[PDB]
């Protein structure tokens, strides 16, 4: 295999851990460092030119962080588990004025992951697909990233057909959480740009750099 | 000038 | 079949046709009427409660219109073909100040449809999937819409495996244009809200109603 | 009050 699911799963395992908006932002900044470590352990990522590694993560980071804390939250009720160890409940999120986007994360991502019991190899592969985004602007070789995307979802199809043979639509189902992910990532990003613009919230240096 | 991202991405670890 | 691709293809065939932003907006308003006609010819859509039919189209319309004019544009170079019969070139789009989103439509949708020769049954099924969006807020029975989504992408998988057996990754590839679609739909929507807010552009009544 | 959408959706044609 040019893209074995074993190594993608290891990537995930290797990086395994009062204003709620402040908490969320501390966690996000913490996990930005862990994101870079994760990406390097995805097969072939580190072999890309540094400029393209930068473009993919600049393009992907918000969706990659959202995919993690969503999957990490499956066993939680009406709330998310942060990397800091702190659970945030929808009541808290609503009371800080981020209820709507918070409800979207619960209903479109967390719930859907719990319902189908999305395993960690599957989270891995979805995040790998999101990382290898051939639509990212300025890539020196979009075909290369497209071909890496192709190898990830071919391995994912085969993992699903083998591991859950009883669920013939599981592969499609996994791929059909990516639009919601794109959508929630863009609304989250619009919120962080607002927290920044306003100076309501402490934005640590690496989060800050991803918002410039 | 993505200073912090560039530095984390070079480091061989 | 509970969701045969024959009928989805017929739906598509049945509805087949200077400020460029004005032109785009006239076309959009024209096609909103054709959208409703299209939706009714998708199997099971008309059987949903009127309230849910409203919610799905309110949720879907922008992506449904973008999917159409993108596929309609495959044979066009560096431009889109409107339903009005008018081609818009990227030079025009850039000169009206909508180059960036216009380039996104070309690079992420039109080009990708041309490259893979996305056929009309495939456009049909992708639009059906987008229509049957179980994440739409306020649906009386999300499970029903989820189950209709499931039946569309099962038929699509089978159409692809049968029609293009040489391309084992074609199904995944089709589903992996939906995130870009979600993304471009939201940026298009943000533009139209700006044209409206500003009174730069004539917004006809039905377009106007979809922006309230 | 989605007047226009509601009307197009009732009409049996
Ligand atoms: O603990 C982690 O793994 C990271 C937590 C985290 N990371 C983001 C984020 C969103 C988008 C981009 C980058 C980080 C958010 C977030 C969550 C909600 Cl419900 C709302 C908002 Cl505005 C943000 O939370
Ligand atoms: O002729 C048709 O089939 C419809 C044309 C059309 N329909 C939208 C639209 C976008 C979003 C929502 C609804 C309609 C647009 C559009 C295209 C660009 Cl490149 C930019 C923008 Cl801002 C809009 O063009």
């Amino acid at each position: 295999m040019d893209m074995p699911v074993e190594r993608i799963l290891e990537a995930e395992l290797a990086v395994e851990p009062n204003d709620p908006v402040t908490n969320i932002c501390q966690a996000a900044d913490k996990q930005l460092f862990t994101l870079v470590e994760w990406a390097k352990r995805i097969p072939h990522f580190s072999e890309l030119p540094l400029d393209d590694q930068v473009i993919l993560l600049r393009a992907g980071w918000n969706e990659l962080l959202i995919a993690s804390f969503s999957h990490r939250s499956i066993a939680v009720k009406d709330g998310i588990l942060l990397a800091t160890g702190l659970h945030v409940h929808r009541n808290s999120a609503h009371s800080a004025g981020v209820g709507a986007i918070f409800d979207r994360v619960l209903t479109e991502l967390v719930s859907k992951m719990r319902d189908m019991q999305m395993d960690k190899t599957e989270l891995g592969c979805l995040r790998a697909i999101v990382l290898f985004n051939p639509d990212s602007k300025g890539l020196s070789n979009p075909a290369e990233v497209e071909a890496l995307r192709e190898k990830v979802y071919a391995s994912l199809e085969a993992y699903c057909k083998h591991k859950y043979p009883e669920q013939p639509g599981r592969f499609a189902k996994l791929l059909l959480r990516l639009p919601a992910l794109r959508s929630i990532g863009l609304k989250c990003l619009e919120h962080l740009f607002f927290f920044k613009l306003i100076g309501d919230t402490p934005i640590d240096t690496f989060l800050m750099e991803m918002l410039e | 000038k993505h200073k912090i991202l560039h530095r984390l991405l070079q480091d061989s670890s």
